[PDB]
């Protein structure tokens, strides 16, 4: 329509999982927009394609009040490589019901990394084992790293007086 | 009080943890001697570096970065200046890249010496724990000469290059150290490969396969210790590392002995890359280069875009351009990535530190399965964690 | 010769870490002269004892 | 001796060359306010080190 | 010697502005401000580099600007004068106060001269400055020390 | 066996005996240490000890505030519209909040801020670290002008070959700064 | 041989080399000398040097 | 379990105290203000903190008994104790061994 | 209405219903309502407010913000 | 009132009587505690490696009598060599309460003095260690040199010698104990000791594996 697809968009097109192919990166990798109902269908095909390395499962806030994003960068790891093919899958999710299906069963790399996405951002991962807070106290209530997080007036977080 | 029951006993390793790799807390549960589960409680050093970064410009944030992997130091400053300089397309000169290879390889040695000292005392002999401090204190003064403080908070890396050139008696002082240190690397190998009480603590203890290392997601000398041969200085042609000849150390065993030997052999290739970079340095010694700029100061082959430490002295109000980005630097303990996306303002929109210490630590429950109580410290000491890179 | 607070001197004694470094002096206390060296990136002033410094005109 | 095998000095600055360093390490323990743990035994805790030594 | 009496307190009653010379390893100065504190004198141990102009900090109120760190505005905390507000708090049964300026190696020679004459004009107030080092704890008046 | 057990002890107790020969030969070496308060090690030429300030050179630019990682130094200035030039009335950097990154001495137009050599700043009170403009404008404690401290040099300042600061009677840095100004 | 049997068995009851009271293997927190402070620890501290002598 | 919220001055434990040993409870919340004597208290101002302690425990008795929620009570208590210093009610203790002035230095009003 | 660089305060009725209440705690801290937060970098409907407390800045809507004169 | 954050008047006369014999038995009480004080081998953040470099051969730890005792009971001094977040702030007060009462914390680095570079905008960092524990000496740096902390030991050693023996009673905490009843629901402990054999790691659940 507007922007063309790449080698991973054409591969997912041939497997009848039509993805919204975003543009290239600033480093030159592919960005692919996948809805939160077609993620494990896309990830099961790319793991069988050869993308055996999930590198940097990052959660990203696309703006205050806009949809939260769970970016899935991933690369074709081999025994030797000369800039091997990589792709970043971007899964947009609303602030109301931030639920993305967990890809722990595809790559076990998303054990802490999807917890850190749930620790900082509010993104609940369905089908995640041990979905708790890692970096923060587990009894905390807020979601930091959002643009909207109002930090409490804790005595330890105040000035040094 | 303290009764004596028959169910498996859970011992809390505690956030106190008198060890040099930060503040970790493990709730490892025991079955007499074998462990059956272990949960790592992290985040005791979560200071919030991804939230600070959204309110810092790049020259404000460069002091912040060398505190995640505070064993390494300038490996964190490597990725941080690389993320707007590979997004704005700002050219780094060849001399500034060659000092970056010099600084990162001395950091990888100092990262490995900080891992080795605790690990040798964890696995047995603690008399080398006091002699690897002295080996690191020589690298401390090569960083104190060129950059500022000691080993971290050394604001050397910049967006257009590096902060300043080397001092006068500097290149002749690695060649006093890096030619003295390289005899002592093989002393560390014959400490563990010989005396085969240590090989019965490290063979098969924390063995992770090649197929499960890529799935769990590892990097550096823990991935490569399973025979994977994936090094991002070789895989990505990372800033004049392709101008040198050096072999990526692997081991096809997966155990802690394989993880030990790859790290000591990564010290040996680090001095190999150092000596190829001191002789391949464009201006060579700085006083040799500064003298050529005094005899031919108008327009020489020197005083060019290369043969200098910075491309352009960038303003504090340097706006990051718009666009997503993911930058890898092969740290001393794996891949340190950051996921930079910026808008037109001087603050990044999102700065996701992908640590090497993070993804290597999530297998420590799995590696502690069937191992004994005395082997728990030998596993955790060999993953080479730094709590602070884990937690940020 | 005496030293004026604001001229450029260079150090002269060899038993010192700053052998022939030079720069504009600053804050001459009645025994001590602090010389700003302008070295590379971070400008650093170290003091002396109103001697072992030769001015460069 | 443990400092000599590590090429550090050992205790200087107390006594001539550490001669009083066994004494101050033993005298600070007599001066410290030895308080029992909260939920513990009392008679078995005090005779703990006595039966050892 | 070891069994030092209270001769350090008598020199501070006489000179008023002492200049200690302590061993750099530390720990042997403070036995002489226990003899001073057993004789009624309260002690206020300051750090000599942290003081700015001594007239504006000690006998005058000073506007101490805290670290706003970009989040606050430029606050000005007017602290009360140090050697004055501390004299109005010790009881009249106790004697004066002694400024125990540690790290006095980095004060100007015109700052010991202000600290010398300040003990004259202020009743029941003395100073002890830990300028320099020596293998044995020895003292001398600050009027002697500004001469050499 | 009864002969195999008493001869399984000699194969180790000899190896222990040539382990004690190594550790006793570690005591042959001179203790390569730094006795601190009597041998203070000399800081480098780029060591960032603490900041020095020149009140007659600070023309209220607030570049130090904008490049500091935490916007630390408190520049207090009025505009002074009679002169139409902002003359500052107070300047202070609160050490203890300072990381010594020295961004302020680097992006300084007037060379007013400058790092000193002294690391020996340590107080009993936190608010005694809030250095004034006239407390930062003092004399750095130079290590070599102490008649109690024998200052030993640092590595990458010793001459070429030596890796210690105690057997150093004289010398300089490892290479000359302008030898090739008269030579080449 | 009997000097060597005495020497390894004596140092395994007084010294610091074959002793898990330093919990570097983290099998405990600090062993049985954990909650002992002050004058009771001085019996555990200095009484292990009476046992060495 | 001993849910606790221990800042410098406000130690709030979830339980009752029998002579140093704390037994974790579910109904009670013990509190000893200023364990290390940094402030010179009096009976007029200790009642003001103890009335504030009753005020926050009764207000926050709809939340969950976690260490986050005890840390919010001890935060508001330590914010209240500091307002009793800026009112000049209590003062710093000079008989304490340390004079670090954690709740701000003494300062005069409006120069 | 609200410029960049003016002291604002947050209205608590318009804040504790929207998407901005999901991120934070519901018991809002008292610095949010005393008017001392300085607005920086208005981006469309949302404004980033730098309160005088030393914690991270908050992006809030321009409906949830009231100017504190 | 008239002066904010005031200093209360010491109304006691502070009659610290001392003859020649008690002062000689007080110099031994202070010298034995300054010349052999034992630091807890503690540290969280980067600043512990500037403290662990002082254990090494170049800068000697056991030269001032410092023996690193990795237990809070056998140690007295505690050099806070690391940033204190919201976690580890209850852990640090626990290691400080588990100490014989001549304690002498020294702060270390900028992030225990005022929480230095995380003092601006960081949602879980204690801004200064003396929001939790009473400290004796401060130490600016990020990190300090190992020489710089040995000056803070020297500043600490000068502070032990000022301590009179008759002021041992003021080293104990006072219990102004108040109690109140609440109606907060007790939560089950979220951190239970099972990680691998939790009932969510063995197999992916249904209504998830259909899309796989
Ligand atoms: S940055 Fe330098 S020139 Fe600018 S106001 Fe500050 S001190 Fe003055
Ligand atoms: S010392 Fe560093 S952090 Fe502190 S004000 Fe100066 S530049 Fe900023
Ligand atoms: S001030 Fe620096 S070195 Fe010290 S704890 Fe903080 S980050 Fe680490």
């Amino acid at each position: 329509p507007i922007v063309e697809a790449g080698p991973v968009g054409r591969l997912l097109q041939s497997q009848n999982l039509s993805v919204e192919s975003l543009g290239r990166d600033a480093s030159g990798v592919e960005m692919i927009k996948v809805d939160r109902d077609r993620l494990l269908a896309v990830c099961q095909t790319l793991y069988a394609d050869g993308f055996n390395y999930l590198r940097c499962q990052a959660a990203y806030d696309s703006g205050p009040g806009q949809d939260l994003v769970s970016t899935y960068h991933l690369i074709k790891l081999s025994d030797n490589a000369d800039r091997p093919p990589e792709v970043r899958i971007k899964v947009f999710v609303p602030r109301d019901d931030p639920r993305v299906p967990s890809v722990y069963w595809i790559w076990k790399t998303a054990d802490w990394q999807e917890r850190e996405s749930y620790d900082m951002f509010g993104i609940v991962y369905e089908g995640h084992p041990n979905l708790k807070r890692i970096l923060m106290p587990e009894d905390w209530v807020g979601w930091p790293l959002r643009k909207d997080y109002i930090t409490p007036d804790f005595y330890e977080l105040q000035e040094a007086y | 009080k303290i009764e004596t029951r028959t169910e498996p006993m859970v011992i809390n390793m505690g956030p106190h943890h008198p060890s040099m790799h930060g503040v970790l807390r493990l709730m490892v549960t025991l079955d007499g001697e074998d462990v059956i589960d272990c949960e790592p409680v992290i985040g005791y050093l979560h200071r919030g570096m991804e939230k600070i970064a959204e309110n810092r410009t790049n020259i404000m944030f460069i002091p912040y970065v060398s505190r995640w992997d505070y064993a390494a130091g300038m490996f964190n400053e490597a990725v941080t200046v690389n993320a707007p300089e590979k997004l704005a397309g700002i050219p780094v000169p060849k001399r500034a890249s060659y000092i970056r290879v010099i600084m990162l390889e001395l950091n990888r040695i100092a990262n490995h010496l900080l891992w080795l000292g605790p690990f040798l005392a964890d696995v047995g002999a603690q008399t080398p724990f006091f002699y690897i401090f002295r080996e690191r204190e020589y690298i401390y003064d090569l960083f104190e000469a060129a950059t500022g403080m000691r080993f971290i908070n050394n604001n050397y890396f910049r967006i257009g290059g590096v902060a300043a050139d080397l001092t006068y008696g500097w290149v002749t002082k690695c060649r006093d150290f890096c030619d003295y240190f390289l005899p002592k690397v093989d002393e560390y190998e014959r400490l563990i490969t010989n005396n085969p009480i240590f090989v019965r603590r490290l063979q098969g203890v924390g063995k992770i396969s090649r197929e499960e290392a890529i799935n769990w997601g590892l990097s550096g000398p823990m991935l490569r210790a399973s025979g994977v041969k994936w090094d991002l200085r070789k895989v990505d042609h990372y800033e004049c590392y392709d101008d040198f000849d050096w072999d990526v150390p692997v081991a096809t065993e997966g155990d802690c002995l394989a993880r030990y030997i790859v790290r000591i052999q990564e010290m040996r290739e680090s001095v190999k890359i150092i000596r190829q970079a001191l002789d391949g340095l464009p201006g060579g010694p700085y006083e040799n280069l500064e003298a050529k700029r005094m005899l031919e100061g108008a327009k020489s082959e020197w005083n060019g875009f290369d043969y200098q430490y910075i491309g352009k002295k960038l303003s504090p109000t340097f706006k990051i351009p718009k666009g997503e980005h993911y930058v890898r630097v092969e740290s001393g303990k794996g891949e340190l990535g950051i996921y930079l996306i910026g808008d037109d303002n001087v603050f990044p929109w999102r700065w996701k530190i992908r640590p090497p210490d993070f993804n290597n630590l999530q297998v420590l429950p799995q590696l502690l399965k069937g191992m004994k109580v005395a082997d728990i410290v030998a596993i955790l000491g060999s993953i080479d964690v730094i709590m602070g890179s884990v937690d940020r | 010769m005496t030293i004026l607070p604001g001229m450029t001197v260079k150090v002269t004694n060899p038993n010192d870490t700053y052998y022939q470094f030079q720069g504009i002096v600053q804050r001459i206390t009645d025994g001590k002269v602090a010389v700003l060296f302008e070295g590379g990136n971070w400008d650093k002033l170290v003091t002396f004892q109103a001697s072992e410094l030769e001015p460069v005109v | 001796i443990s400092a000599a095998v590590q090429q550090r000095i050992g205790p200087e600055y107390i006594g001539p060359l550490g001669i009083l360093a066994p004494l101050a390490d033993g005298l600070k323990l007599i001066f410290k306010e030895d308080v029992l743990p909260a939920n513990s035994d009392r008679w078995l805790f005090t005779l703990g080190p006595a039966v050892v030594v | 010697g070891l069994l030092a009496g209270y001769q350090f307190v008598k020199d501070l009653e006489s000179a008023g502005a002492l200049a200690l010379f302590v061993p750099p390893e530390g720990g042997f100065e403070g036995r002489y401000q226990r003899r001073l504190r057993s004789k009624g004198y309260t002690t206020l141990p300051m750090s000599a580099p942290g003081l700015g102009d001594l007239a504006a900090y000690l006998t005058q109120e000073h506007g101490i600007r805290p670290a706003h760190t970009g989040k606050e505005d430029i606050r000005v905390y007017f602290q009360p004068p140090l050697v004055t507000y501390h004299l109005e708090n010790l009881p009249p049964n106790a004697k004066g106060l002694v400024l125990w300026l540690i790290d006095g190696k980095r004060l100007s020679k015109q700052e010991f001269a202000y600290l010398a004459q300040l003990t004259q004009t202020l009743p029941k107030f003395k100073v002890v400055v830990e300028v320099g080092g020596d293998r044995v704890v020895r003292w001398e008046p600050l009027a002697d020390w500004v001469a050499a | 066996q009864i002969t195999n057990y008493a001869k399984e002890a000699v194969q180790s107790a000899k190896y222990i005996g040539q382990g004690l020969s190594v550790t006793f030969d570690h005591m042959r070496r001179r203790p390569i240490t730094v006795q601190y308060p009597y041998e203070k090690l000399i800081p480098s030429e780029r060591f960032r000890g603490r900041i020095h300030f020149e009140f007659d050179k600070c023309i209220a630019c607030e570049v130090c505030v904008r490049v500091c990682p935490i916007n630390l130094p408190v520049v207090d200035w009025v505009f002074n519209k009679e002169l139409k030039k902002k003359e500052l009335k107070h300047y202070s950097i609160d050490f203890g909040v300072c990381i010594f990154c020295a961004n302020c001495v680097e992006y300084c137009p007037t060379n007013c801020l400058s790092v000193t050599e002294e690391y020996e700043l340590a107080t009993y009170d936190r608010h005694e670290l809030n250095y004034d403009s006239v407390a930062m404008g003092r004399i750095p404690y130079k290590v070599t002008q102490d008649p109690m401290v024998t200052p030993i040099r640092e590595f990458a300042y010793l001459p070429a070959g030596v890796m210690s600061g105690h057997d150093l009677p004289a010398g300089a840095q490892r290479a000359g700064e302008r030898p090739e100004a008269i030579a080449n | 041989i009997g000097f060597l049997v005495f020497w390894i068995a004596a140092l395994a009851e007084c010294e610091r080399l074959p002793f898990d009271l330093p919990e570097a293997e983290e099998e405990l927190v600090a062993g049985y000398q954990t909650e002992y402070a002050g004058m009771k620890f001085a019996l555990f501290y200095l009484g292990a040097y009476v046992n060495l002598v | 379990m001993l849910l606790k919220s221990t800042t410098r001055h406000v130690h709030i434990y979830a339980g009752h105290v029998v002579d140093g040993e704390v037994h974790p409870d579910t109904e009670t919340l013990t509190l000893n203000v200023d364990p290390d004597n940094e402030l010179e208290w009096n009976e007029a101002a200790l009642a003001k903190v103890e009335a504030k302690f009753r005020e926050l425990v009764a207000n926050a008795a709809g939340e969950d008994l976690t260490e986050y929620n005890l840390r919010r009570i001890g935060s508001d208590l330590e914010h209240f104790i500091r307002s009793l210093l800026m009112q000049g009610e209590i003062g710093y203790n000079l008989n304490s061994r340390v004079r670090n002035y954690s709740l701000g230095i003494p300062r005069v009003n409006h120069s | 209405a609200i410029k960049k660089g003016d002291l604002v305060k947050v209205v608590a009725e318009k804040l504790a219903n929207s998407l901005e209440a999901l991120a934070s705690d519901h018991r809002y801290p008292p610095y949010l309502f005393e008017g001392r937060g300085e607005v920086v970098d208005i981006r469309g409907d949302y404004a980033q407010i730098k309160f005088p407390v030393p914690t991270p800045t908050v992006w809030l809507r321009l409906d949830q913000l009231e100017v504190a004169q | 009132p008239a002066i904010l954050n005031p200093i209360a008047r010491p109304e006691v006369p502070q009659e610290l009587a001392e003859n020649i014999i008690l002062t000689s038995l007080n110099d031994v009480y202070d010298w034995a505690r300054l010349s052999s004080l034992w630091p807890l081998m503690y540290g969280t953040a980067c600043c512990f490696i500037e403290f662990a470099a002082m254990i090494g051969s170049r800068f000697d730890f056991d030269r001032f009598g410092l023996v690193p005792r990795n237990s809070p009971r056998q140690a007295d001094l505690i050099i806070t060599s690391g940033t204190i977040t919201m976690k580890m702030a209850p852990a640090l007060v626990r290691l400080y309460e588990q100490m014989p009462s001549p304690k002498y914390v020294i702060a270390m680095g900028a992030c225990t003095i005022t929480g230095g570079m995380f003092s601006s905008d960081s949602y879980s960092a204690v801004r200064g260690v003396d929001k939790l524990i009473p400290v004796d000496v401060y130490l600016p740096g990020c990190p300090p040199r190992p020489e710089a902390i040995m000056d803070a030991i020297v500043k600490l050693r000068k502070k032990i010698a000022n301590e009179h023996i008759n002021e041992r009673g003021n080293l104990a905490q006072t219990h102004r104990l108040f109690t109140a009843k609440h109606k907060m629901k007790p939560v089950p402990p979220i951190l239970t000791g099972q990680y691998l054999n939790a009932p969510s790691r063995q197999a992916p659940p249904p209504a998830l594996a259909a899309a796989m």
